[PDB]
C-alpha cells in the first residue's frame, strides 16, 4: 500500500 | 456565549498556560493542537495552520495545509498552570469550511434543515462505557472494577467511586447532568446528560469521552466506549433521544390526543426505520459493533418502534409536554456524534416531507416469531456484520445526502479496508472448533 | 544581546553556581565543559582551555590546547544553586577560530552567502522523537509510552504528559515555540518552533535536544531521536524550513505572480534538487537513517519537488508573503544542524548563481511508476545505504565547498569507519533466513 | 431465555 | 588501530 505508514495498526 | 476579550480575560485570571485546538476526524477520535498560550492571539485570528489531512484517519495519503477557526462559545478550562481548549471547524486554504469536517457537515444538515421551518434539534444521549482494572504494568486487564448489577450501589462511597467522581468533575466544569446509575453488566456505567442543541451534545459528547477516560486513568482504571468488549454480557451503546423544535415549541407533541404524538414525530420515526439499514454502518462502524447487536441483551436487531418493548429499534418514552422525544436505540459510544445525529437527522427529515405511514408498533407477541413471519409481517433486520452494512449503506441515497460526498466515499473507504483486515484473520473461536476435528 | 556587565548580574542575582560551556563536535553531540561559578571572569577573557581535539569525535588522535570564547546572547539559565550554559565557539591558539568547528563553518558560509545580496537565512525545524518507557534497572526498552496516532490527544492532562512539560520547560526558558502534536507512529512526537536565523536555530535544536532528553529522564522514559527505531513504523525526520531575505523582505515572495514564487526561490529549489545526492549522508549521517529512507512512511526517497505529494524531496507549504519558505524533508533528527544547514545553503547558492531551471513538480500520477521510467523522466533516487551516499559525497564538489576540507576528510573518515564496522555484523535476520535453508 | 442478559449472573 | 580507546564503542 502507498500509505503504509498510517495502516501500521493492521499490519 | 464568549468573545475574544472574555476568552483574554479568562485566559489572564486563571493563569492559563496551555491551549488545545480540538477537533475530530471521521472516526470519531479526539484531535488536538496544543499550543502555548503566548500563541492565543494568532489562535483568535484562525491563522493557525496545520496538515487536515489527519481527518481522512488512516486512509489519508498526502499532507495539506489547512486553517483552524475557534468557537468561542466552546470554551473551557481543564481541573488538572492549567490547561484550556477551544474546539474548532476546519478551513480550506481559499477560506471555505472544509467538506470532509464532520461538525462542519453536521451544521450544513442543520442548516438545511432550518429551511424545512424547524428550528431546533435537541439531542439527549446516553452513553455507557466500561471499566476494567490496570495490572502492574499499566495495561488494562479483563478483570471488572466491581461486580454490580442494574442500578446497583456497587461502588458504594470509599476507595474508587470513579462514576461519582466523573459525574463531580463534569458538574465542575459546566456540564448539564441529569443523572447516573450503574449498568447491567458488572463494571458498566452510564451518565446521562440533559438535552441541549445538536452541535452543542455531539461537543458534550466527545468532551465527556475525553474527561471519562482521563479520570478513569487517575483512578488506576482503564475506561472503554467499546461496543461489546465481553462475550455474554449486555453491550454498551449510546441511544440518542432527539426532539424537533420550531420556535419555544416540541414540533412532537399533540396536546390534544390523548397519545400526545404529533405527525410530524410519526413521519420522523417512519423516516427513520425506512432508512434504518441505510445509516447501521454510520451509527455502528466497528467490527467489534455487531457482535452487540446480538439478542437477548437488549440490543435492537430488527428495524421496529415500539412504546414498551425489550428491544425496539426506537422508543417513545412515556414523558411529554416539551420533553416529548424520540429514542434511537441503535447508536453505540463508538460512532462518530456528528455523522451519526446527521444521518438520524437526514432520514427523519426523509420521513418527513415525504410523508411517509409510519407502521404498527410492536408489543410482547413478537417474541415468539422467527425471521420468517417477522419478515412477512414487514419488520426488517438489521446488518449483522460491518461487510453486509457496507453493502446496504452503498445502496442508500439518504446517507450520502447526509453524509457528503467526500465523508462517504472516505469512511466507505475506511470501512471497507478495516473489514478487509478483519476478515483474513484466524481466529481462536476457529482454531477451537477445527484443527481436531478436520 | 547581552553584555559581560549583564551576564555578572545576572550570576549575581540569580545565584548561579554551575557553567556549561556548551559546543558541538563534527557528530552533532554535545560537548560541554563544566565550570564553577568563580572562574566566571576567566570564562569572559576567553581563557578557557580545553582538549579541542574532542571535536574530531571518535577519530582523533592527538590531544590539542584550543581556547573557549563565549556567545554571550546565547546565556539561558536551566529551571533545575542553578546551573548557566553559554555556547562557545573553538578557537587555536594562534586567535583563529578552528577550521573543524561546524558552528564557525556555518558562520563562514553565512558570510560568503552575504556578498550575493542575501541578510538572513531563516530556519524552522520540525524536529520528530521517540518515547520508550524505562525498565527497573533504568534501560529503556522498546515499549511507547502511549498509543496515539497522528494528531492524537493521546496523553491525557492527568498523569505523566511528557510533551506538554517539554513544551512548558522551553517556554520558561525563552524558546519561542508554535505547536506541539502527536505524530503517526505511537509514542512518537514533534514540537515546531517558529523561524529563526539560522545559527540561532542550531543553537535551538541542540538546546531542544538537550531540554527533551532531560525531560523525558524526569518522567522515568527515555526520548530518542534515532531516525528509525522500530521497523514497520513511521520515523522520525527533521524536515527543515528555509527561507532567504535580503532586508526586511523574504526572497522568495512575489506578490504578483499568482503562485507566488520568483525566479530566486526556483533556483534555489533547483540547486537543492541538483545537488541532493551530494550532502545526502551529511544530512542522513546514520546507518539506520537508511532504513527510514524506504517508502510508504512519508519520508523521501527520490529527487523531486511538489506543493502535494506524499513524500517529496522538496514540499513548497501553502504560506504566502513575509512565511513563504520552501521545505527540505530529507534531514533526519540525528544530523548535525550546523553542516546539514550549511550543505542546503550551498546547494542554494550554488543553484541561484548557476541560474539553473527548475525540473517540473510531481504531482499525483507519479504514484504509480518504476525506477526505470522514473529515471526516464529525469527523477533521481537518494542513496539507499551510508556506503552509497559516501560514494556519492566523495563525487560532488558543493557539499566539500559547503563544509571545509577539514569538516569533509573528518566526516568522510569517520562514516567510513562506522560503515566499515557495520557491514562485518551477522544480523539476526540473516540467521532467520539463513542457517536452516542453506 | 428472553432475557439472556439479565440472567448473565447464573451463566 | 591507533586510536583503540576512541573506537570503544565498536569493539
Ligand atoms: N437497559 C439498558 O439501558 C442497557 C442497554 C444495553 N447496554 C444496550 O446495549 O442497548
Ligand atoms: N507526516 C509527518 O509529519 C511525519 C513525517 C515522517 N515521520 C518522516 O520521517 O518524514
Ligand atoms: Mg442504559
Ligand atoms: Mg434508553
Ligand atoms: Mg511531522
Ligand atoms: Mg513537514
Amino acid at each position: 500500500p502507498i500509505n503504509r505508514g498510517d495502516l501500521s495498526r493492521f499490519i | 456565549t464568549f468573545t475574544k476579550e472574555d476568552i483574554r480575560k479568562f485566559a489572564e485570571e486563571e493563569n492559563v498556560r496551555y491551549l488545545r485546538l480540538q477537533f475530530t476526524d471521521i472516526l470519531g477520535t479526539i484531535k488536538n493542537v496544543e499550543v502555548p498560550v503566548s500563541q492565543l492571539e494568532k489562535v483568535l485570528d484562525n491563522e493557525m495552520m496545520f496538515d487536515g489531512s489527519s481527518i481522512e484517519g488512516f486512509v489519508r495519503i498526502e499532507e495539506s495545509d489547512m486553517y483552524l477557526h475557534p468557537d468561542l462559545d466552546t470554551w473551557v478550562i481543564f481541573p488538572w498552570g492549567k490547561v484550556a481548549r477551544l474546539i474548532c471547524d476546519v478551513y480550506k486554504t481559499d477560506g471555505t469550511p472544509f467538506e470532509g469536517d464532520p461538525r462542519a457537515n453536521l451544521k450544513r444538515v442543520l442548516k438545511e434543515m432550518e429551511d424545512l421551518g424547524f428550528t431546533d434539534f435537541n439531542l439527549g444521549p446516553e452513553p455507557e462505557f466500561f471499566l476494567f482494572k490496570l495490572d502492574e504494568k499499566g495495561e488494562p486487564t479483563l478483570e471488572l472494577n466491581d461486580d454490580g448489577g442494574y442500578f446497583d450501589l456497587a461502588p458504594t462511597d470509599l476507595g474508587e467511586n470513579c462514576r461519582r467522581d466523573i459525574v463531580l468533575e463534569l458538574e465542575d466544569m459546566g456540564f448539564d447532568i441529569e443523572a447516573s446509575h450503574h449498568e447491567v453488566a458488572p463494571g458498566q456505567h452510564e451518565i446521562d446528560f440533559k438535552y441541549a442543541d445538536a452541535v452543542t451534545a455531539c461537543d458534550n459528547i466527545q468532551t465527556f469521552k475525553l474527561v471519562v477516560k482521563t479520570i478513569a486513568r487517575k483512578h488506576n482504571l482503564h475506561a472503554t466506549f467499546m461496543p461489546k468488549p465481553l462475550f455474554g454480557v449486555n453491550g454498551s451503546g449510546m441511544h440518542f433521544n432527539v426532539s424537533l423544535f420550531k420556535g419555544k415549541e416540541n414540533a412532537f407533541f399533540d396536546p390534544n390526543t390523548e397519545m400526545g404524538l404529533t405527525e410530524t414525530a410519526y413521519q420522523f420515526t417512519a423516516g427513520v426505520l425506512k432508512n434504518a439499514r441505510g445509516f447501521t454502518a454510520v451509527c455502528n462502524p466497528l467490527v467489534n459493533s455487531y457482535k452487540r447487536l446480538v439478542p437477548g441483551y437488549e440490543a435492537p436487531c430488527y428495524i421496529a418502534w415500539s412504546g414498551k418493548n425489550r428491544s425496539p429499534l426506537i422508543r417513545v418514552p412515556s414523558s411529554r409536554g416539551l420533553s416529548t422525544r424520540i429514542e434511537v436505540r441503535s447508536v453505540d459510544p463508538a460512532a462518530n456524534p456528528y455523522m451519526a445525529l446527521a444521518a438520524i437527522l437526514e432520514a427523519g427529515l426523509d420521513g418527513i416531507k415525504n410523508k411517509l405511514k409510519v407502521p404498527e408498533p410492536v408489543n410482547q407477541n413478537i417474541y415468539e416469531m422467527n425471521r420468517e413471519e417477522r419478515e412477512a409481517v414487514g419488520i426488517q433486520d438489521l446488518p449483522s456484520t460491518l461487510y453486509t452494512a457496507l453493502k446496504a449503506m452503498r445502496e442508500n441515497e439518504v446517507i450520502k445526502k447526509a453524509l457528503g460526498n467526500h465523508i462517504y466515499n472516505q469512511f466507505i473507504n475506511s470501512k471497507s479496508i478495516e473489514w478487509d483486515y478483519y476478515r483474513t484473520q484466524v481466529s481462536e473461536w476457529e482454531r477451537d472448533q477445527y484443527m481436531k476435528q478436520y
